């Protein structure tokens, strides 16, 4: 009976452990993703802003 | 009337030109530097101190 509950309780435990970090897995790829695209923004963004400080000068 | 208008005129150009004598010392020493904001893209996410 003990191995039994335990066996139970088990399952349902790394069921959720599994489901949560697969989960946090595709939260680190779209993550990623988003950090590299807002990235790229930011250097277009440092190479337009160097052309506009020698425009204004 | 030559002599008069020259006395004037001299005054007034000698007046001016100690005026121009101060901006030909210095013209541009006198306005601040240049330190605008850019780049830093490749600092880091983790701060070294929690005001992360």
């Amino acid at each position: 009976d003990k191995y039994s509950e335990a066996l139970k309780d088990a399952q349902e435990k790394l069921e959720l452990a599994e489901k949560k970090a697969t989960d946090a897995e595709a939260d680190v790829a779209s993550l990623n993703r988003r950090i590299q695209l807002v990235e790229e923004e930011l250097d277009r963004a440092q190479e337009r802003l160097a052309t506009a400080l020698q425009k204004l000068e | 009337l030559g002599a008069r208008a020259k006395e004037s005129l001299d005054l007034r150009a000698h007046l001016k030109q100690v005026k121009k004598e101060d901006t030909e010392k210095e013209n541009r020493e006198v306005g601040d530097w240049r330190k605008n904001i850019d780049a830093l893209s490749g600092m880091e996410g983790r701060k070294k101190k929690f005001e992360s």
